[PDB]
């Protein structure tokens, strides 16, 4: 609607009989490859993505949002649970560190 | 006739249908990013957990009846041909 890509901002200027709008639009662009998985099963408990995709590189996986790679570990506080892991297909496993248990407060 | 025409349409009924097999195949293999710029492709079922969030339930009630989602839209598909041949 206003412009091709995500928009960000437009700006109107006059014309002799009519406006024109300079759409300021944001397009991704030098993609890249990645193996995922809809979950992972860590103690036989299921784990999702609060925001994000699972995004593997050949030997470790990692969470990142949809738009823009940016790896983070998987842990407990970007992830939610929900049952068992013998429900969902394509479940893949893998360790979900806890960043309370080195501190061990 | 008495001197009218019915000149013919630049697009022939064979290109058309070739741009919608196009928008088709576009949205089934890559989703929301072809139409945005460069079209990344993504695991339809993955793509469907997107949309679910998109409408505020969240995506494991997808992964959990990915069966009978299936199902239903299957059926719901099989059920419009007959429809809009039925239908006067
Ligand atoms: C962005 C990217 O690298 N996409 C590649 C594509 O170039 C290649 O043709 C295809 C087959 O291996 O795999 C994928
Ligand atoms: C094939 C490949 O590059 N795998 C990488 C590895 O090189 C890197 O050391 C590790 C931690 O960042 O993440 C993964
Ligand atoms: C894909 C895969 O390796 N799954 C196994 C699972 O069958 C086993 O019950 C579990 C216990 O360690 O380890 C993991």
């Amino acid at each position: 609607f206003c412009g091709k890509g995500y928009h960000l901002m437009s700006f109107p200027q006059s014309a002799p009989h009519g406006v024109v709008f300079l759409h300021v639009t944001y397009v991704p662009a030098q993609e890249k490859n990645f193996t995922t998985a809809p979950a992972i099963c860590h103690d036989g408990k299921a784990h999702f993505p609060r925001e994000g995709v699972f995004v593997s590189n050949g030997t470790h996986w990692f969470v990142t949002q949809r738009n823009f790679y940016e790896p983070q570990i998987i842990t407990t506080d970007n992830t939610f649970v929900s049952g068992n892991c013998d429900v969902v297909i394509g479940i893949v496993n893998n360790t979900v560190y806890d960043p309370l248990q080195p501190e061990l407060d | 006739f008495n001197g009218l025409t019915v000149l013919p349409p630049l697009l022939t009924d064979e290109m058309i249908a070739q741009y919608t097999s196009a928008l088709l195949a576009g949205t089934i293999t890559s989703g929301w990013t072809f139409g945005a710029g460069p079209a990344l492709q993504i695991p339809f079922p993955m793509q469907m957990a997107y949309r679910f969030n998109g409408i505020g339930v969240t995506q494991n009630v997808l992964y959990e009846n990915q069966k009978l989602i299936a199902n239903q839209f299957n059926s719901a598909i099989g059920k419009i041909q007959d429809s809009l041949s039925s239908t006067p």
